[PDB]
């Protein structure tokens, strides 16, 4: 119910269930609340550009980007107000607490509120309505890196969509890769152009020794130069054209350049992985096929010996992926013997010596069996050997041979419901037969030592009744 | 012992200074000046010390005694292990100033043979566990480059400074005059280069001009091709071992639901399921999927560490009024913990009575459901059992329990019990009786008390 | 088929000829030529004649049936799926270049709609078995490499000349006149400057002026660092399959010698161990490789590889003169293959007989060990049966066999041959017999006799 | 003796009594011939640095190389006629020929006679012995390719080098990437400055635009030159200090580049390998100790218990690498026999059950027999289960109990030479017993019905004193 629909990353819809609390109150997994938080995550990637941009390029500030950086912080302000009618998992108990006087006073006993207050609070609007229009001073401005809070909801936002399963894993693990390299390019070139802009003399830096006037001019003009720096200086490619003559921007260049070799050689190492770990099975089955193909071809033997050898090992491998996939191993009892009730409880009534049984015992005999898988055409059970088990037919065919040292087809076949050495095991004697299987087949394993307390700890006994089924059966 | 380890990390200090000024005073200066050298002479004070106090030292080892304290032993072994060397590196540069003026630049690099002790330091610490693996790495590879980096430009410098004509080498052909800068000018021109060079960005100013400086960088861009390749061998190892429990949480979900489409299980017979695969992740390590990383240990082991766990809480229960040691032992190491979801029925109305329940922790409310209503007659808190007298009299279960919070409880089939009581019958005695001393209240299971004797 | 096959094959040439021609022909031209105008009409009505012959051969569908042959279903498969891209890049170049000049160098970029041919033949050949899997990855990666660095060449010269002002370009500045020189002598400079960038070795001259070019050089340098990073795991991937077989030795023989040591084995018995798995290592190549795990297949295949290797030999035998063959369908069926290394004992003398063998290459010598000397009285050639008598009386084993070449042996346990002979008690005598009257060597039935003729 | 010598990488010791056929024959796994190899291997080094040297670097062919070059292919000459008087070791047999007429025939069939005699021919000195002082011509001089046919030797040699056991496999395949790198390197050096001297304008030329004179100089300045170009263009740094200005050239250097990723991309493809398989047991046994420790911190438990808890999973690897040190599985019956009798053949018959019993079925019984190994404190025998197995007790030592309530030592003092499990499988009844081991231990498991089977097939049975035996051990 609960862990249920917290799987999906997208939430789940809602009619008319148990958690409705207050008519005023919505939940935390609902799609409705899902469908906005990709909003304002779409939003933080314009919310970061700018910051940055108007740092370094002072004189942008003025004109629509005043008018935009507003209307933008007016959502994340209605965020705040909405923040307070929002239920929250607890994590002692799993109960998800939706009061409202225990929601309100969860929020503001954290720093998460003084920070999402004071990253949403308009400092140079408010400043040029009381001080001079134009705010200036070479540090005022630094204060624009207070809206960078707002990355948390990406890094959020990327952790749950790899834990779904309807999504790739190839193609989420590498847009990650973008967005990084892109923002760190940005921060480089936007750093190194306000480096720049602040200096005593203008022939004696980077621009100001190609370019006469870089200030004056338009702004794209001085963007594009220090984006093509930037990304000229990573991927290292080095031409001529660009470099730092001063002595406050060597020091800056030398820390650019030691820090990216962390990011060139992580890139490797995730791109080597994916390919690495995409191409394991398709390994194994070729290896399967080129080891056989070669015994087939220096020995001459005939074209239908080769074709049989290579249709009878596909199945190999279904039954290994059939074993593959149980799941049902530690859960507590109380499910598997539901699980098993469900699947098996039909095919063990309409056994010929379980007829007229007591109903005490069918209900844990039920339980604690596990179920076989077997390929066709492989022995079970031999000849002249200690009985050990018996075991129950359900969804396929068998065979019935006794022969010493040869092949002898007698009785016939055996369909879902029937028995295997059910004849040894009571007697307690070696096995009179050998039984082998036909087609893909599953069986169920009951064991001797169980069975011989099972039937003698029930208080219900009939005169002999095993004995009046086993004798009805074998009489025919 | 916490002494000698407050005195040992000073060293560690000194080192890095030593490391850093030697090669600087090598390359960049001729003669002594006062700044620097009044720190050497406090260096070489302590490293003294250091060497008069070694004697009274004590070590370990596999074969040796923990403290071996014979003086005139541990001589014959020091003395033939470092004690030339570590002689060497002590006396003042102003002392041996008058064996040769030229002398001063060679005598300088022999302080660099107290970096051993770094060497000691980083495979000391490689064996231990309170530390991360992640950040013992790093550290070295770190350290490693920088000191190459370092050691290249000085190197590079004093070759290009050394020549006369000062004009035609790779820094007078950029700036006019070159010998006329602060020395703190001159020094990041230097590492400029040999970062430039390192990282295989080569720009195009600063190169090479005549022979000798053209078979240096020879030799060293030949260093470099080991040195980048042997850091990424180790990032991929890192990020290949480090990425392992996602991929597995998703295997396993892929294969759950896998297997329940296939069998066309009903619709709400995979949230059970689904809850209860999720729930063991959540508590990855609190002893629900850490069982096999516990039952691979002998029967002792296992059978004593339930005694810190559950003894206590076994003594204070409705029954096992006075057995005093064995009966209460036995039944105690024989019980299976399990974690149970919130909100999940344990006991069902007349389901074939088969074990009873021992709660921990948490809370779970008695619920008979009856023809059309739902009762919330009794409520139990840790300690009290559950599903006693549906097995004690092989009658079906009275009630039904669901439960409110995240419980954890204990579980024993009658089988095993069963087998314990014929084992001794003497103690047993005791339990039947404690539950018709038991059952002498005023509400309505009277009723079903008087059938009771009647079948008792 | 065979002729279905060389059609094809030869309109994949025209597809790389179609590849090289039509961006050169879009960066480097602007009005036809003779030269390099005819061998188009030449493709153009290979391409027609392709296209109008697709409705003389009916599709296959696995699932469908073995094969389909159809009417209807063809030209609704072949009208839906690519009928108009494939008609419209068929035109002549002449014909449309009277609606405009300007369309003669955009409508030939159409042409590359014809390398989807290429996608099939690199899905076909991958599900093979006749070629490797390693001359299917490196063809493939050197061909998107070349592709990408041809068409980045021609597009940026294309960039450089639509400009005016010939001059403040990245060409311009460093050439006086470009103008003015030979088709292939510009060809050359930009392909330089694409090998120069996407090698990331930058030497300095040929790079960017004004800001198009810089643009464009932005756009070019990040699918570079996607594409240079995609070909390491490719090579990783390749040189860890790649040695595999050594690291097994090595180990095989590192585990053995460690055995043979901790056991403290005699020198003269670790010799026929690191003798037997030296040979089993380098018979890699046929014979007993695949059996260790072909001994999983079922017992009725594995039944039939005895009918195609011995049955033939087994029936012209000293013994087994005349029987019903039911036997034979048997003790064939039960039978095992060893190898042996040259000059190597099998039989001692007087140990207690178990197995007898037969010999189907190489040579064996019987050797007598009387008092201090050894004879070569008998040698024995492939064919015959080596220790019948001894095994069918109890009595110890008469001579000693040593090979003398590479030899492969076959061996049946006395157990089995004593079961089969008691299971079929009446096909006995033709043996027994069989054994009595073929002695006819000198001494030999008298030696055999010595005491079995009272004993029989 | 046969591929035994042939193991290790310089050859062994000759004694006596070896297949010398002594008159004119040396063998070819001597230890002084695989010492006259290893020379000519040193001396390779030289031919291939003064071929290539020559080419190029004109005027240089004349002095002190002159007469090494004659010196050095005195020894080559010398190898030809040694050649005639070694063995081989033939293929469908493997038996070494030491025969002349066989060996004679063999050499003159193949490619290597011609190359050799054509490689070790000297041909600039005899072409000017007479003729004229100095060879010319633009082509004279790519004869000198021809002794490059050298390499195979240290081709062959590397590959005898990772197949002993005696040298490591990180320090072996780091040494086969400095040759590959520096033949590369010193190759193209050469290349390019032969392309630049033969051209009719020397001002249009990668070094005649530098130096004015590039000729008329030493040799060595005009090498240096060319080195610091090809270690620069390799390596990926570009300084634009010499550059190509020709057509002739810019073709070349293109080909150069493009060759080059193949093996930079192929160094870090090993050195990425070597450090990725050598760090795998530290890894896991890591997570088995850091597993242990992350549960009883938790759990608030003592020291005590885990100093315990972490020893004890020490011995679980110990006995791992012990089971995975066996490997003989599938060698013919001759050599498990013989191994089984110089291991086993003396503790079979020292028991109470076997004594008395006839030789000729106790070396049957002695063979196949397959051992177990089991951890201290383990379990191999419960009470009360159908019988299979008993067991021999080859050392160590196990306990023996039964009491359910209140367990403990009693009639358990078994040890080196004792049985367990013999009463339930010769009693035909479940057995009454369980026993525990005490230390790591190897034992032997028989079966029951093979053990019914042997004694009943035989005729010359001991009739009850098998009976007399057993009941004298278990009346007391
Ligand atoms: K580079
Ligand atoms: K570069
Ligand atoms: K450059």
């Amino acid at each position: 119910s609960v862990s249920s629909s917290l799987l999906p990353a997208f939430g789940t819809f809602i009619e008319d269930d148990n958690p409705s609390s207050k008519p005023f109150i919505v939940l935390h997994f609902d799609r409705r609340y899902r469908l906005w938080e990709l909003f304002l995550v779409i939003l933080v990637g314009y919310s970061a550009w700018a910051s940055l941009f108007e740092l370094a390029f002072e004189k942008a500030a003025e004109g629509a980007l005043l008018t935009i950086d507003l209307v933008v912080d007016f959502f994340f302000a209605v965020d705040i107000i909405l923040t307070f009618f929002v239920s929250y998992l607890d994590n002692t108990t799993y109960l998800n607490v939706t009061d409202h006087k225990l929601i309100a006073k969860r929020y503001l006993k954290s720093v998460a509120f003084v920070m999402d207050v004071a990253s949403t609070l308009p400092i140079q609007f408010i400043y040029k309505t009381i001080t001079g229009d134009v705010g200036r001073g070479q540090a005022f401005g630094f204060l624009n890196l207070l809206r960078l809070w707002r990355l948390r909801r990406v890094a959020e936002l990327f952790k749950r969509l790899e834990k779904d399963a309807h999504f790739n894993y190839f193609v989420i693990r590498v847009i990650k890769l973008l967005c990084v390299t892109i923002f760190w390019i940005h921060l480089a070139g936007c750093i190194l152009y306000w480096i720049a802009y602040h200096y005593p003399r203008p022939t004696d830096t980077w621009i100001g020794s190609q370019v006469e006037d870089f200030k004056e001019r338009s702004v794209w003009l001085g963007y594009t130069y220090s984006m093509y720096w930037s990304i000229v200086t990573l991927t290292t490619v080095g031409y001529g054209d660009l470099h730092a003559v001063n002595s406050r921007e060597k020091t800056f260049n030398m820390f650019y350049m030691l820090f990216n070799i962390g990011l060139t050689s992580y890139i490797i190492g995730i791109m080597t992985n994916l390919v690495v770990h995409g191409a394991l099975r398709t390994f194994a089955m070729r290896s399967a096929i080129n080891d056989i193909l070669r015994y087939t071809s220096k020995n001459r033997l005939p074209d239908t010996m080769r074709e049989q050898m290579l249709a009878h090992m596909q199945l190999k491998f279904k039954t290994a992926e059939l074993r593959q996939e149980e799941v049902l191993q530690d859960l507590p009892k109380a499910i598997r013997s539901s699980i098993n009730q469900h699947l098996f409880r039909s095919i063990i009534e309409e056994a010929y010596l379980f007829k007229g049984f007591p109903e005490g015992l069918l209900v844990q005999l039920v339980s604690q069996i596990q179920a076989e898988y077997f390929p066709p055409k492989m022995e079970i059970i031999l000849q002249n050997e200690i009985p050990t088990d018996f075991y129950v037919i359900v969804s396929g065919g068998v065979d019935i041979i006794a022969s010493k040292g040869v092949s002898e087809q007698v009785l016939a076949k055996l369909g879902p419901g029937s028995m295997a050495g059910e004849i040894g095991v009571v007697f307690n004697i070696p096995q009179p037969f050998t039984v082998r299987t036909r087609r893909l087949s599953q069986v169920i394993r009951i064991g001797h030592h169980k069975f011989k307390e099972m039937v003698q700890s029930d208080n219900d006994v009939d005169a002999k009744m095993i004995i009046a089924n086993f004798m009805t059966y074998l009489k025919g | 012992d916490h002494k000698y380890r407050i005195w040992e990390a000073f060293l560690v200090v000194l080192v890095v200074y030593t490391a850093w000024v030697s090669p600087f005073e090598f390359g960049f200066l001729r003669k002594p000046r006062p700044p620097l050298s009044i720190t050497d002479n406090i260096v070489n004070a302590f490293f003294a010390i250091d060497i008069i106090m070694t004697f009274f030292v004590g070590y370990l080892d596999k074969s040796t005694y923990l403290i071996v304290d014979d003086r005139k032993q541990i001589a014959f072994k020091y003395l033939r292990s470092w004690f030339l060397l570590d002689l060497v590196s002590t006396i003042p540069s102003e002392a041996a100033m008058r064996i040769s003026s030229q002398s001063y630049g060679l005598f300088n690099m022999l302080r660099l043979w107290r970096l051993r002790r770094v060497g000691a330091l980083f495979a000391r610490l490689e064996k231990d566990r309170n530390f991360n693996y992640f950040w013992v790495r790093c550290a070295k590879l770190v350290c490693v480059t920088l000191f190459a980096v370092h050691c290249a430009a000085c190197f590079y410098y004093l070759i290009a400074a050394r020549n006369s004509n000062p004009a035609k080498t790779w820094i007078g052909a950029n700036v006019a005059n070159f010998l006329e800068e602060s020395l703190w000018m001159r020094y990041v021109t230097s590492m400029y280069w040999s970062i430039t060079t390192l990282t295989t960005v080569g720009y195009g100013d600063l190169h090479p001009v005549n022979t000798k400086e053209m078979i240096f960088d020879i030799f060293y861009m030949l260093f470099n091709l080991g040195l980048t390749a042997y850091l990424i061998g180790n990032m991929t190892n890192l990020v290949v071992h480090g990425t392992s429990r996602t991929r597995n949480f998703r295997d396993t979900i892929q294969a759950a639901s896998n297997f329940a489409h296939r069998n066309h299980l009903p619709p709400r017979l995979q949230d059970q399921m689904l809850a209860h695969l999720c729930l063991k992740y959540r508590t990855d390590s609190e002893g629900l999927q850490q069982q096999e990383t516990l039952d691979a240990l002998p029967k002792a082991i296992r059978s004593s560490i339930s005694h810190f766990l559950f003894y206590s809480l076994m003594d204070k229960v409705y029954l096992f009024r006075g057995v005093s040691n064995d009966l209460l032992f036995q039944l105690v190491s024989e019980m299976k913990a399990e974690y149970f979801p919130p909100k999940e029925d344990v006991i069902l109305q007349n389901e074939a009575p088969t074990d009873f329940y021992i709660l921990v922790n948490g809370t779970a409310d008695l619920v008979d459901v009856d023809t059309g209503t739902e009762s919330i007659v009794r409520e139990v808190k840790a300690g009290d059992i559950i599903g006693e007298i549906g097995v004690l009299c092989y009658r079906p279960q009275l009630f039904t329990v669901r439960t409110k919070r995240l419980c954890q409880l204990l579980r024993m089939n009658r089988t095993t019990f069963l087998n314990i009581i014929q084992a001794n019958v003497g103690d047993g005695t005791i339990i039947m009786n404690n539950l018709l001393q038991h059952l002498k209240e005023m509400n309505d299971p009277v009723m079903t008390n008087v059938l009771l004797e009647i079948e008792n």
